[PDB]
């Protein structure tokens, strides 16, 4: 495989992410939605997808001396390293099932169930970009997008 | 000199054509060194 | 003249750029919208000026050793070097015709013929802020504009 795909942020080499941290939920997998919720926990998002004002709020790969990958899922009720990405970097989406990427510039919508999707841009909120011509067929697959 | 919209290129005009064949003319090679000179109009 | 405009880039003195490669399929002009297409290829944008979810892509200059200008085209079917606008830079983009900028701080949407207008903010997307009080007349002026 030419294109290796075990870290969740490649964004450039110039640019470091910002990072947001807290307490878990649930046991999630790297590169997924995140809402953050009362008191300091994180978990999956489960709004809407018509809705907008939600934060780039994804779940960065946990450490290596963490047992930490990009399929390797988080340990619940734990601190979770997260990543609020910034407009303009590239960063390893989760997309659901049966959609083929087919132009790199589509509009990235997200699903209801924490994970992104191509969508019309007139009726949800646009997160980001792609950046790869493939076709998903599992939903957990890990497809290169640009937050702009 | 060049100009500014030509200095993305080096060029080098030494030029080389093609190659003839493979035993192409040693026949005909043998013959015209052996040949008898006659005068022309002796058709 | 004292504004000097001939580098479509002017956004900082500490700020890349973020660069998007691709061919070609028309002669645009520097300075105007575009829209990535299947294969590989970019051109003119060519949708509705009322669509959301569009990226701030724009045609930077070409290279002074490959004949780049601010007013010269580029060559159809090659490799034409993009711009991807990053909020809080400052570019010149291109106008249309019959319109005045008078304050500093207008919304500037897009017209759909891959140049610039100002719009109301409530039905189409807002790209850029203006910021040089100009007047033009003839389309394809070159007009400051902050991207936020």
């Amino acid at each position: 495989m030419a294109n290796s795909k075990n870290s969740i942020f490649v964004g450039g080499a110039g640019r470091v992410k910002q990072t947001i941290e807290g307490l878990a939920q649930s046991a999630f997998k790297p590169g997924q939605l995140l809402a953050r919720a009362a008191g300091d926990a994180i978990d999956v998002t489960a709004k809407a997808s018509t809705t907008y004002g939600n934060e780039f709020l994804i779940c960065d790969d946990q450490p290596q001396t963490l047992g930490g990958g990009t399929d390797v899922a988080v340990t619940a009720g734990d601190t979770v390293q997260a990543i609020s990405v910034l407009p303009g970097q590239y960063v390893l989406l989760s997309f659901a099932a049966t959609q083929n990427v087919t132009t790199k510039g589509a509009a990235v919508a997200s699903n209801g169930d924490g994970n992104f999707k191509l969508g019309n841009p007139a009726t949800e909120q646009t997160f980001a970009v792609t950046e790869e011509i493939i076709n998903v067929t599992t939903a957990g697959t890990l497809v290169l997008c640009r937050a702009i | 000199m060049q100009r500014v919209d030509e200095m993305y290129r080096l060029v080098d005009s030494t030029g080389t054509g093609e190659d003839r064949d493979w035993g192409n003319q040693t026949l005909l090679g043998r013959l015209l060194s052996q040949a008898q000179t006659v005068s022309i109009g002796k058709k």
